[PDB]
Order: structure tokens, then C-alpha cells, then sequence
């Protein structure tokens, strides 16, 4: 049923996205409003082939209705085959708005919780009092950072034509998009190389450490080039080619 | 809800960040730039706005005989914040410029489905009662294509975009970390002036 | 030593505690290659860019397969089946796709490699600033106190090694702004006056070091009558 | 439609990558510490309004 005052001549009804939403029927003069039907989204939650083979369901924005622990509402949409807890943790699968799925051995099964933003503490403020240490740790953490991409070349007249020569007798008719083209492979594999050049060429002096390796009782062996294999590199060095492969 | 569009809620609500902000407030001011770097060590507050001023070439004892002043200072410049923000017609035009941008391209993506692309129409149902197959796929594919191009050409523009958003939320994170979880002597970094706290 | 100084605290802790911090470091560097080994996603940013190029020409390859509305997908069965007047309707919609094609791909590595140099920017940003020298922006060269920096190569990309100082096991204590004596006010030089619940003297920053409170460690610089929480208490000299 | 090929497949992953990256920049920008520290319930600093 439709609310919209109908001068006693119009038929249709749009919106600002120029789409139909009222119409009138003919037999009787009466306004009806029209909405279009429920569609959304599937999304699928697992944990890993290894770990179990069970599996969760989320229709994205849709209520439950439309569609034992199948039912449960989020903001999201709903949400078919986890349980929903009181506790919280840390999140391990986002789903929408601070919730998120796990794994949990409770059996096994998959669980729903509201995301944990961390532990609660307080620290006892005073302005007569301080609190100050009295010992210390080293601590050392690793960051990566990629530096450069794979540099390619492709030829126009081979890939679209190969050798037929009316083709490329067609192809000559549209232009010169192929200069840009080169000339776009060309600057992006030219920036490619000076980004390496920059990030690694920075001293002008190839330095070289003494024979004897004694610095105060301090171990570098993990990081110095190692002379017994032939590419000389640290262990770290090889450690990080080899886990990286295509 | 438009023709296949869909808008994806974000995984941390409000509430959330509100929780995260109080924090970080709550620590700045009990701990100082300790907890930025290890445990949460006390300190009272005079005590620390000392340190904070011999860290830019003052001596102590210049805050222990005037803090009443600089007390009523801060007081006056913080209450006068909310009048400066309230008053000024674009202060947040930046914030509305994202909110405004998203809204016009999705209108225009919603928009250019009228388009007949030199077509008998513009809807599929009307060739399709109208019609039979043989001659239906004429109309079809430039439909088809026009279509297909306006979504590329939303794909490419949302791709740009995204790129100066992270650029502005890498510039954010790195003031957080340097502005407010410790004191800057960059020039012109956090404020004008002689960087005290953020 | 002279880093540790440079991050607040004397030489003296250092020249004092040398085995207890090679230790710890030699533990530290030893604990990388298993915590590296270990994690499964350590090094997926290096993984990602192979993965997309890979992705990427796998793509433009398949995309050659398409008819794009054509009798077939091969020149030369076009070629030994017809004759020229009627080839260049079938062959202009190959044409055209496989141009739409590679101008997708273009523009796809162009805004791959944008990103790709920020990154390298970043890199050679840090490079310079946290190997050759010591950083004091927060959270720039690890997260504590900075120390130094070791760089590694890696396919594609560079490894920074941080090395940090951190405090740990602190203790309570009272403090005053001010000592008040002879009707004059002391300030410390460097350092916080402290009290163990009957004494006073006067630590350092980071490391708790007590000290007699002395006229060469303070200065007097005013009155008793306009510090606010003033304690009194002796001063020697 | 599913004749021209697979360029639906590639704006899907563009825009699952834009998502998570917007989810990113503010998972970045405002998880900063790991802990939730709390105020104390006497509001006296010195004399500063907060
Ligand atoms: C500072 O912390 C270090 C690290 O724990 C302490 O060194 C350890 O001390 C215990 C106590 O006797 C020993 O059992 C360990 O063998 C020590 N470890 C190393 C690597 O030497 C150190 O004692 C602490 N200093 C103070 C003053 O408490
Ligand atoms: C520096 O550290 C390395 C790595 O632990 C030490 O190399 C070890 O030395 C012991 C004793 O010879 C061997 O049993 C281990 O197999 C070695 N490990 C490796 C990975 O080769 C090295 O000895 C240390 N340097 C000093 C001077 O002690
Ligand atoms: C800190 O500042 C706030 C803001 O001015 C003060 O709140 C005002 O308090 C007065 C006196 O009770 C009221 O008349 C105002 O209406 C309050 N303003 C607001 C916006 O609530 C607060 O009193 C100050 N704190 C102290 C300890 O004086
Ligand atoms: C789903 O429909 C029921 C039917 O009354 C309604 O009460 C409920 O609010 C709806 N849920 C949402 C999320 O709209
Ligand atoms: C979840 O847990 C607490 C525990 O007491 C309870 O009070 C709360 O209302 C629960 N929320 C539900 C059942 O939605
Ligand atoms: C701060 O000092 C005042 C003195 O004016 C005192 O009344 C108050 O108790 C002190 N704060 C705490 C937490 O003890
Ligand atoms: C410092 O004092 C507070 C307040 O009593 C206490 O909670 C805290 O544990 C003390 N610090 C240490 C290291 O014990
Ligand atoms: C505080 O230090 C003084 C100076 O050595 C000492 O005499 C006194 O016993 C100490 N008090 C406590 C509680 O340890
Ligand atoms: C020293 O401090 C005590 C306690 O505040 C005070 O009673 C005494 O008068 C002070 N000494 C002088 C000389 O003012």
C-alpha cells in the first residue's frame, strides 16, 4: 500500500535514480508502492582443509526470515552453522562489525564472538609518587620491505597478429597506441632498476671486515658472509632465499 | 538498494575506536611517553610538563614559579577550541569531500544505466517481449559493452582514490607515532611553534 | 657506550654490565632465525608482488583464447578457410579486444609500480636513516629505544634487523619538585630527587642510581616560598 | 556476456583488495597500543582541565 498523493492525472512514479517505484491499478484507481525482492551475497567461513571440514554460511544483509545454531542476526547479515559466546578474544576470522569466528575445542566446533581489544589496566596515578626501573633487555625485531617488480617487454604486431600481415595491415589503420605502450614498459622497467639503485648504492667504499672476529665479546657470525659456500652469504641471507620461491 | 550494489560495514565500530582513543588518552596523561616505549611507568603531571619544557631549552624552575598562568593558558586555549570548530563554515571539508565523492560516483554509476548506447532500448524485459532471439543479441551487446565499460571506468576511478586514502592514513599513523606517544623536534611537524605535547 | 648515551643513560651502566648485554644480544640474533623459520606468513609481502605479476600475465595469456564475437580464435584457420573480403569483419573484433586487453594491462602494472616505488622510497628512507645512524623519531627504527640497525637481502626486497633497549622492573618511589634549605630552593641538574621512605637523594633517568645530594648536582635558582610541594632537607657540600 | 572472458573475476578482486585495504588503514592508524589504560577516578592534575 502506497501513501503518495496522486493528482488525478499521472500513472507512473520515479525516483531521483529515474526508476519505477509507484504504479496505479487500472481496473481501480488505487496507488501501490513496489519494491524490489531480497537479493544479497554467500560467504563461506573455514578453517583450513587440514585442520576440519565444517564450514559456516553468511548471507551479507539479509534477515534471517528470508532465508539448530542456523539462527543468529548480526549487522552484517545472517549468519547459518556457528554459536555465539559471551566470552571474547582476540579476533582470528572478521566477519562484520566486531564480530569474528574461530575454531574452538569448547566438541570441536566453529564459535562467534565479539572482538577483544585487549587486557584492562590501570595504573595507580599519584602526584607524590613515581615509579622508576631498575634493569634492562635487548630486544631485536625484523621489518621487510619490498624494493622492486619483475621487469617485461611485449610486442605489439606478435601477440595480437602473429605473422599475418593483413592484420597488421588492419592494425596500422588505428594508430599509435604502441609507442605508448613501449614507452610505458620502458619508463616502468627503467624506475624499476633505479629504485634498487637508490636503496642499495649508498656508500662509495666497499669495506672489509678485520680476520680477527673479536668486538668485545659480541657474535655477528649470522650476519658475515660465511666463505665456505660459494655465494657467500649469511645464514639469515640463505634462510630468506630459500623460503622465498615462485 | 540499487542494481547489484552492495555497501560492506566496517569491522571496527565507533565504539571501538572511541575505546582505543580513550586510551591512548589515559596513558599520555598518567605515564607520559613511557608506555610508548616499554611499561607504564607514574609520574605526576607538573613534574612531566617540566621535562617537557627542558626538553625544548628551558629550565624547571621557569614552570615551578608560573604554573598557575600556564594552567590558565591551556584552560582558555582548549575552551576556545570547541568556538573554533563550531564557527568555521569548512572546517571539516575534508571529511565531506570523501562522503560527497562516493556518493556522486555511485549516482553516476546508477545513472548511466539509462543509456540506450544506439539501441531500439534501454531495457532488457521490453526487447525480450517484444522480440525473438535471432534479432535480440544485436541490441544486447552494445548494451553489454557500454555497460561493461561504465564499470571499468568506476574500477579504475575507486583504484585511484584508494591510493591518495592510504597515502593520508600512512601520513596520519606516522603523526600519531611521533606526535603523540613522544615529543618531535621536527620543524612545523606537530604545530607551529615549539612542539610541547599532542 | 656512546649509544647508550646518546639514548640518556651514563657510560658507567654499560662499562659496568658489558657480559650481561653480549649475552643478551647473542641470544637475541640467535632467537631470529627460528622465530623467522617459524612463522608461516613471515615474509608474505615478497610472496604477493610474485604472485600478482604471475596472476597478471597468466591473464593476458588466457585472454587470447576469446572469439570476442568472431567464427574462431585463430588467424590462421580464418586465413585457410575464407578469402580477404570477408576476413576483416571477423578479424577487427579480435583486433579490438586484444587491444582493450593490453591497455588494461598496462594500466595495471602502472599502478602496481606507483605503489611499488612509495614503498622503495620508504626503504631507502630508512636505509638511510636508522643504518647510519641513531634515530630518536618514535617507532621509526623498531619499537623502544634505538640502538642500531643491520640490513639483509632478500629476493626482491631488504630486511631491517632493529636492536632495542628496554626497561623493566620498577619500583615505587616518593619525589619532590623541589628541596628547600637555608631558605633556598635546589632544583636537580639531571635527574629526579627520590626518597626510599627516611632519605633523599637524587637518579638519573632510566636506570635507578642513587646519589648524595650535592651542590655540584643541583643549582639553586629562587626562593622556598613559591614551589609548590617543596620538601626540606639537608644539603652537603 | 560470457563470451568476452573473465574481466569480472579481475573487479572483484580489485575491490575485495580495496576493502581490506580500508579495513587496514584504520587498523594501522588507531591500534597502537596493546593495552586499555584508564583514568583515575579523582580528576586532579595540577590544576589542568581535561
Ligand atoms: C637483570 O635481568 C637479567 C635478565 O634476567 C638478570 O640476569 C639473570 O639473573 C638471574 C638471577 O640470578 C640468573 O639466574 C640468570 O642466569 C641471569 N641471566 C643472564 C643472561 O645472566 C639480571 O640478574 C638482572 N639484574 C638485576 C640487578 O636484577
Ligand atoms: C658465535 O655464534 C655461533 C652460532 O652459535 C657459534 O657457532 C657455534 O659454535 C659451536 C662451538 O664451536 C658449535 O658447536 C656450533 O655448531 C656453532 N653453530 C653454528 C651455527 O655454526 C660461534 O662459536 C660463536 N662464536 C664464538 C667466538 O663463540
Ligand atoms: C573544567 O572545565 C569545565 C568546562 O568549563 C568546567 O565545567 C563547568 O563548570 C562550571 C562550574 O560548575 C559550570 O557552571 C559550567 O556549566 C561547566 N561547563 C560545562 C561545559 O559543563 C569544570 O568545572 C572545570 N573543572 C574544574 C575542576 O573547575
Ligand atoms: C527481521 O524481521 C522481523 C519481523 O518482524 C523484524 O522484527 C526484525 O526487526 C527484522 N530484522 C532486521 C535486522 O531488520
Ligand atoms: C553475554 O554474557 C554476560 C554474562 O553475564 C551476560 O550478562 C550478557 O547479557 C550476555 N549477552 C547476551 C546473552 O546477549
Ligand atoms: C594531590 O595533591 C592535593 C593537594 O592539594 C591532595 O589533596 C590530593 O589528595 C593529591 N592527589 C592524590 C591522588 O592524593
Ligand atoms: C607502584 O605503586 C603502585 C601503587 O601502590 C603499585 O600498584 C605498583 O605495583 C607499584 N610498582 C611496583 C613495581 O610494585
Ligand atoms: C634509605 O637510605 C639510607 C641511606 O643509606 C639508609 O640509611 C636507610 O636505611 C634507607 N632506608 C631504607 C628503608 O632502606
Ligand atoms: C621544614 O619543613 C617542615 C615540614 O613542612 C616545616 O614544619 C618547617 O617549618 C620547615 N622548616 C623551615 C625552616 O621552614
Amino acid at each position: 500500500e502506497s501513501n503518495k498523493k496522486f493528482l488525478p492525472f499521472q500513472q507512473f512514479g520515479r525516483d531521483i535514480a529515474d526508476t519505477t517505484d509507484a504504479v496505479r491499478d487500472p481496473q481501480t484507481l488505487e496507488i501501490l508502492d513496489i519494491t524490489p525482492c531480497s537479493f544479497g551475497g554467500v560467504s563461506v567461513i573455514t578453517p583450513g582443509t587440514n585442520t576440519s571440514n565444517q564450514v559456516a554460511v553468511l548471507y551479507q544483509g539479509v534477515n534471517c526470515t528470508e532465508v539448530g545454531s542456523n539462527v543468529f542476526q548480526t549487522r552484517a547479515g545472517c549468519l547459518i552453522g556457528a554459536e555465539y559466546v559471551n566470552n571474547s578474544y582476540e579476533c582470528d576470522i572478521p566477519i562484520g562489525a566486531g564480530i569474528c569466528a574461530s575454531y574452538q575445542t569448547q566438541s570441536q566446533s566453529i564459535i562467534a564472538y565479539t572482538m577483544s581489544l585487549g587486557a584492562e589496566n590501570s595504573v595507580a596515578y599519584s602526584n607524590n609518587s613515581i615509579a622508576i626501573p631498575t634493569n634492562f633487555t635487548i630486544s631485536v625485531t625484523t621489518e621487510i620491505l619490498p624494493v622492486s617488480m619483475t621487469k617485461t617487454s611485449v610486442d605489439c604486431t606478435m601477440y595480437i597478429c602473429g605473422d599475418s600481415t593483413e592484420c597488421s595491415n588492419l592494425l596500422l589503420q588505428y594508430g599509435s597506441f604502441c609507442t605508448q605502450l613501449k614507452r610505458a614498459l620502458t619508463g616502468i622497467a627503467v624506475e624499476q632498476d633505479k629504485n634498487t639503485q637508490e636503496v642499495f648504492a649508498q656508500v662509495k667504499q666497499i669495506y672489509k671486515t678485520p680476520p680477527i672476529k673479536y668486538f668485545g665479546g659480541f657474535n655477528f657470525s649470522q650476519i658475515l658472509p660465511d666463505p665456505s659456500k660459494p655465494s657467500k652469504r649469511s645464514p639469515i641471507e640463505d634462510l630468506l632465499f630459500n623460503k622465498v620461491t615462485l | 538498494k540499487f542494481n547489484g550494489l552492495t555497501v560492506l560495514p566496517p569491522l571496527l565500530t565507533d565504539e571501538m575506536i572511541a575505546q582505543y582513543t580513550s586510551a591512548l588518552l589515559a596513558g599520555t596523561i598518567t605515564s607520559g611517553w613511557t608506555f610508548g616505549a616499554g611499561p607504564a611507568l607514574q609520574i605526576p603531571f607538573p613534574m612531566q610538563m617540566a621535562y617537557r619544557f627542558n626538553g625544548i631549552g628551558v629550565t624547571q624552575n621557569v614552570l615551578y614559579e608560573n604554573q598557575k598562568l600556564i594552567a590558565n593558558q591551556f584552560n582558555s586555549a582548549i575552551g576556545k577550541i570547541q568556538d573554533s570548530l563550531s564557527s568555521t563554515p569548512s572546517a571539516l571539508g575534508k571529511l565531506q569531500d570523501v562522503v560527497n565523492h562516493n556518493a556522486q560516483a555511485l549516482n553516476t554509476l546508477v545513472k548511466q544505466l539509462s543509456s540506450k548506447f544506439g539501441a531500439i532500448s534501454s531495457v532488457l524485459n521490453d526487447i525480450l517481449s517484444r522480440l525473438d532471439p535471432p534479432e535480440a543479441e544485436v541490441q544486447i551487446d552494445r548494451l553489454i559493452t557500454g555497460r561493461l565499460q561504465s564499470l571499468q571506468t568506476y574500477v579504475t576511478q575507486q583504484l585511484i582514490r584508494a591510493a591518495e586514502i592510504r597515502a593520508s592514513a600512512n601520513l596520519a599513523a606516522t603523526k600519531m607515532s611521533e606526535c603523540v606517544l613522544g615529543q618531535s623536534k621536527r620543524v612545523d611537524f606537530c604545530g607551529k611553534g615549539y612542539h610541547l605535547m599532542s | 657506550a656512546y649509544r647508550f648515551n646518546g639514548i640518556g643513560v651514563t657510560q658507567n651502566v654499560l662499562y659496568e654490565n658489558q657480559k650481561l648485554i653480549a649475552n643478551q644480544f647473542n641470544s637475541a640474533i640467535g632467537k631470529i632465525q627460528d622465530s623467522l623459520s617459524s612463522t608461516p606468513s613471515a615474509l608474505g609481502k615478497l610472496q604477493d608482488v610474485v604472485n600478482h605479476n604471475a596472476q597478471a600475465l597468466n591473464t593476458l595469456v588466457k585472454q587470447l583464447s576469446s572469439k570476442f564475437g568472431a567464427i574462431s580464435s585463430v588467424l590462421n584457420d580464418i586465413l585457410s578457410r575464407l578469402d580477404p573480403p570477408e576476413a576483416e569483419v571477423q578479424i577487427d573484433r579480435l583486433i579490438t579486444g586484444r587491444l582493450q586487453s593490453l591497455q588494461t594491462y598496462v594500466t595495471q602494472q602502472l599502478i602496481r609500480a606507483a605503489e611499488i616505488r612509495a614503498s622503495a622510497n620508504l626503504a631507502a628512507t630508512k636505509m638511510s636513516e636508522c643504518v647510519l645512524g641513531q634515530s630518536k623519531r618514535v617507532d621509526f627504527c623498531g619499537k623502544g629505544y634505538h640502538l642500531m640497525s643491520f640490513p639483509q637481502s632478500a629476493p626482491h626486497g631488504v630486511v631491517f634487523l632493529h636492536v632495542t633497549y628496554v626497561p623493566a622492573q620498577e619500583k615505587n618511589f616518593t619525589t619532590a619538585p623541589a628541596i628547600c634549605h637555608d631558605g633556598k630552593a635546589h632544583f636537580p641538574r639531571e635527574g629526579v630527587f627520590v626518597s626510599n621512605g627516611t632519605h633523599w637523594f637524587v637518579t638519573q633517568r632510566n636506570f635507578y642510581e642513587p646519589q648524595i645530594i650535592t651542590t655540584d648536582n643541583t643549582f639553586v635558582s629562587g626562593n622556598c616560598d613559591v614551589v609548590i610541594g617543596i620538601v626540606n632537607n639537608t644539603v652537603y657540600d
